[PDB]
C-alpha cells in the first residue's frame, strides 16, 4: 500500500508539475509578446521628435 | 504423578508465555512497519512537492 501510494503521488506530482509549467510558460510567453508589442507601439508613439534633437546635437 | 502434573502445569505456563511473546512481537513488528511506511511516504511526498516547487521556480525564472 505504501509503494502504491508513493507511485501514485509521484505520478500525480509529475503531471501537476508538467501542467503548471506549461501554463506558466504560456502566460510568460503571452505577457512577453504583449509587452514587446506594447513597447514597440509606445516607442513608435514617442518617435520622430528626439531624432531632430540628436541631429542638431550632431550637426554643427 | 504429582511431579509429572507439576511439570505439565509449568509446560502450560510456558506455552502461555510463548503465545504472549509471539503476540507482543507481532504487535511491535506491525507498529515498526507502520512507522517506517509513514516516514517513507512523508519523505516521498515532501520530495515530490519540493522538486515541483524548485522546477516551478526555475521555469518562472526562465
Amino acid at each position: 500500500e505504501a509503494e502504491a501510494k508513493a507511485k501514485a503521488l509521484e505520478a500525480q506530482y509529475r503531471e501537476r508539475e508538467r501542467a503548471e509549467t506549461e501554463a506558466l510558460l504560456a502566460r510568460y510567453r503571452e505577457r512577453a509578446e504583449a509587452e514587446a508589442k506594447a513597447v514597440r507601439e509606445k516607442a513608435m508613439a514617442r518617435l520622430d521628435e528626439a531624432v531632430a534633437l540628436v541631429l542638431k546635437e550632431v550637426l554643427p | 504423578s504429582k511431579l509429572e502434573a507439576i511439570l505439565s502445569q509449568e509446560v502450560e505456563a510456558e506455552i502461555q508465555a510463548l503465545l504472549q511473546e509471539a503476540e507482543a512481537k507481532a504487535e511491535a513488528v506491525k507498529r515498526e512497519a507502520e512507522e517506517k511506511a509513514k516516514a517513507l511516504l512523508q519523505a516521498r511526498e515532501r520530495a515530490l512537492e519540493a522538486q515541483y516547487r524548485a522546477a516551478l521556480r526555475r521555469a518562472e525564472s526562465a
